[PDB]
């Protein structure tokens, strides 16, 4: 497996380095690609580096401006990005190059924008057969926000909606879960909200009010 | 009037594997007993600019492609070198 | 640069249907071709590589074929979890090039939303804003009308909607509406209602609460 | 192993306008001032075989394309200016 | 050979919607680009030429734009007769290349079929075959179930369906089912029925005839 | 305007010439293209010829095997097609080349197949007992495409639905044309479907009336 760091917020013109950490020695013996993907658009190879490091390669719209580097000791791949525009706002995937791509990371989101980082408020959507409750993650920038429920021990019934961009220029996101009505009070329900850009992590309990 | 922007031109002209038309004789002179139809083939070969004259655009990964060519008269297969990957390396 | 041309852009099939996705290269690729499955939110998974080789763990209903320029992903017996976006990728000649993508949508029986409505948190009312949330849970198909009502005053414009991608088990959509207004305006009115219209309801369903 | 069929090869190698890389110096040798970045340009030009040696692959319709090229005075100045280049919109197999 | 990449392959929009169709060329085309509208059964008609120039008679809501490689057909206020299939065409460099095509479908209100059923002709019964025909006239949307019935017996696998292209005025589909069977088999049974299921019918509609009656 | 002839049925490997007749002198002063299109697939330039006749040109898949000819006296464009396969089963349009294509013909269908020409039987779908009432014509067991259906020789157009042909398990086509009309009008008013299948030289003018 593969784990991308470096992603987040960057001003237009600005630079950013992505690092991707591979778990095992095998990294030392394979070519390594970056593939990126703009929000809602499709996949696009960025570039690769050869096995010993002899050769780097780039897709056409990155030739002048990205540099791929590799440290065969730490088992880390690097993508230096310069002269960043909106066009470059995308999820950037570290991937195993053998022509085809058999191993991917989970990818990191590089957002190119002028605005400031801001972290969310987490507000409960409290429940009044089957019954619904949730968390409102409000006024954050940039994406992304992860939401889990009871730290991953509750997965079935869950729906973490796509973020809506408010007229304010900040994002707002709901996560909701359907559960038995009997279970309310007896069983405890916590949404785990992470917004890595702002270093906001919250474990908000949702209970039924009065 | 329309203008291609500098960075478009620099990038598209950069050392890459490109459909290149290659005369079958110039590749294989050792066959002086045959006329070829077609006279030439489209092969993926390295080509383009390199940023400074110090570097030359060279293939890193090579391989053969196989094509039915008419030897004059019978159709028989011929292998040709092609370039899968390319680089700007110092001369 | 080898141009890949995937088709169609998107398509829509029932569970059990055989599905075809085509990929054409601008030069002969000799099986230097892979097919990827990407489920919403997560990285691509390799399915087919070297044209027709199946990656370990991939079910036998996904098969690859073709030669020269023209290649075909075939999903033989479509399942609700096959809802995804499929891409082809050339790797014979740099730069590596993918197709534009094929967004696969599952057909299924009509299914009414279960509707829930949430008052704004008291935590949030403190902050000074009010966010009222209407939940349409697991419905099909995607086309639903949420209509807000604040003391029978028809809200038009001051709500935003978000729709989950199609569910990997039951192939249903879920939707959230968000009526945003000032704490002041919120404490002005009494009855907050969202009325839901949908193919799978004989007449529109309405959930309400009094401040 | 993959075999491109005779008629596929004959057809795609036939005289046609094709993306061709052309050294800016070889085009404009009268150039005593500037080194060029990029050193070369991709131009749609005629190219390919013609059935028999009697014919040559020649352009029927011509025109200019205009590209921002970096002109470098190797020690002194350096700027982006436009340069026109001949390109070939249409081609034919005509008798020599 | 300049590769054109039109998107999307198809789309579906309501009357009054602004619609976008994109076209990307493999080389810079400098507006040597045209947009064609093709209605089902007829030759393509020119709309836009030289990228943004509008052919005579073409309404002002169809517009072209773009430069370099990336070009955009915009239908500003969509009408029921704009139902067609739009292509872009490059003409800067031989060979002329078109995009893959964009099949445009109009959205509209639900609309139930009127159903009619036809016994086989006596002219045809003479010939020795029997063809029974079920007509679903002007409905929306396309998704309808015709189910055949011969003395209450569910027919499986002996009927063929055909669906008209979307109507240029009322944006409706029409469908014909054709239950083929032997004159022998036909003269065996009594009640011929086609039952029609469709969003715009609160319960399924059924048209029937008795061979003699 | 432009009118293509020459189309129809052809054996695999076989040849065919398409002619396209232009109405006016202007034909002498333009480049002329052929564009083709397979059933359900999209448009595809075949080839062109220059204004005097100086140059011909071809798309890649036709370079070895099609010849475009032009007679600037009769104002006729020609497409000679050799080595025909299924791939080539398509409607072939004559069109005016000025880069873009401002003038098209109606196009003609070249069908490449082994199977034999066969003309349709035309059977009535007669209106029943029960406002608005439906009737039509069943055009059955024909090959190859196409069949044209008109009603009262073009005097009746609105209300009409001529369905796409379905290919039967028999390898022959079957097609319905139907029209909705006033119920009052039946008996008072006469309804004739005009069915043409040019390949077989079958024409029928079948009256559809309500049966007793």
């Amino acid at each position: 497996q593969l784990v991308e760091s470096g992603g987040g917020l960057v001003k237009p013109g600005g630079s950013l380095r992505l690092s991707c950490a591979a778990d095992g020695w095998w990294f030392g013996y394979t070519d390594m690609s970056w593939v990126r993907q703009a929000p809602g658009k499709g996949l696009e190879w960025v570039g690769s580096i050869s096995y010993k490091g002899g050769s780097t390669y780039y897709n056409t719209k990155f030739i002048g401006r990205f540099t791929i580097s590799r440290d065969d000791d730490t088992n880390t791949l690097y993508l230096q990005m310069n002269s960043l525009r909106a066009e470059d706002t995308a999820v950037y995937y570290c991937a195993r190059d053998d022509g085809y791509f058999d191993t991917w990371g989970q990818g990191t989101l590089v957002t190119v924008s002028s605005a400031s980082t801001k972290g969310p408020s987490v507000f409960p959507l409290a429940p009044s057969g089957t019954a619904a409750l949730g968390c409102l993650v409000k006024d954050y920038f940039p994406e992304p926000v992860t939401v889990s429920w009871n730290s991953g021990a509750l997965t079935s019934g869950v729906h973490t909606f796509p973020a809506v961009l408010q007229s304010s220029g900040l994002y707002s996101l709901s996560s909701v879960v359907t559960v038995p009505s009997s279970s309310l009070g007896t069983k405890t329900y916590i949404c785990n909200v992470n917004h890595k850009p702002s270093n906001t992590k919250v474990d908000k309990k949702v209970e039924p009010k009065s | 009037h329309e203008v291609v922007k500098f960075m478009d031109v620099y990038q598209r002209s950069y050392c890459h594997p490109i459909e290149t038309l290659v005369d079958i004789f110039q590749e294989y002179p050792d066959e002086i007993e045959y006329i070829f139809k077609p006279s030439c083939v489209p092969l993926m070969r390295c080509g383009g600019c390199c940023n400074d004259e110090g570097l030359e655009c060279v293939p890193t990964e090579e391989s053969n492609i196989t094509m039915q060519i008419m030897r004059i008269q019978h159709i028989g297969e011929m292998s040709f070198l092609q370039h899968n990957k390319c680089e700007c390396r110092p001369k | 640069a080898i141009q890949m041309t995937q088709s169609p852009s998107s398509l829509s099939a029932s569970v059990g249907d055989r599905v075809t996705i085509t990929c054409h290269g601008s030069y002969w690729l000799s099986n230097y071709l892979a097919w990827y499955q990407q489920k919403p939110g997560k990285a691509p998974k390799l399915l087919i590589y070297d044209g027709k080789e199946r990656e370990h763990g991939v079910p036998s209903r996904f098969s690859g074929s073709g030669s020269h320029e023209d290649y075909t992903l075939t999903i033989s017996s479509l399942q609700p979890e096959d809802f995804a976006t499929y891409y082809c990728q050339q790797y014979r000649y740099h730069p590596y090039t993918f197709g534009q993508g094929t967004k696969l949508e599952i057909k299924r029986t009509v299914a009414a939303p279960s509707v829930f409505i949430f008052p704004p948190s008291d935590e949030q009312l403190k902050s000074g804003t009010a966010s009222v949330v209407c939940l349409l849970n697991n419905f099909y198909p995607r086309e639903a009308k949420v209509q807000w009502k604040v003391d029978n005053a028809l809200q038009s414009g001051n709500s935003q909607e978000s729709v989950t991608e199609q569910d990997s088990k039951d192939s249903t959509y879920s939707l959230s509406s968000t009526l945003t207004l000032s704490k002041a305006d919120y404490e002005k009115h009494k009855v907050y209602a969202c009325e839901v219209t949908h193919q799978g309801l004989s007449s529109p369903v309405t959930k309400s609460f009094n401040r």
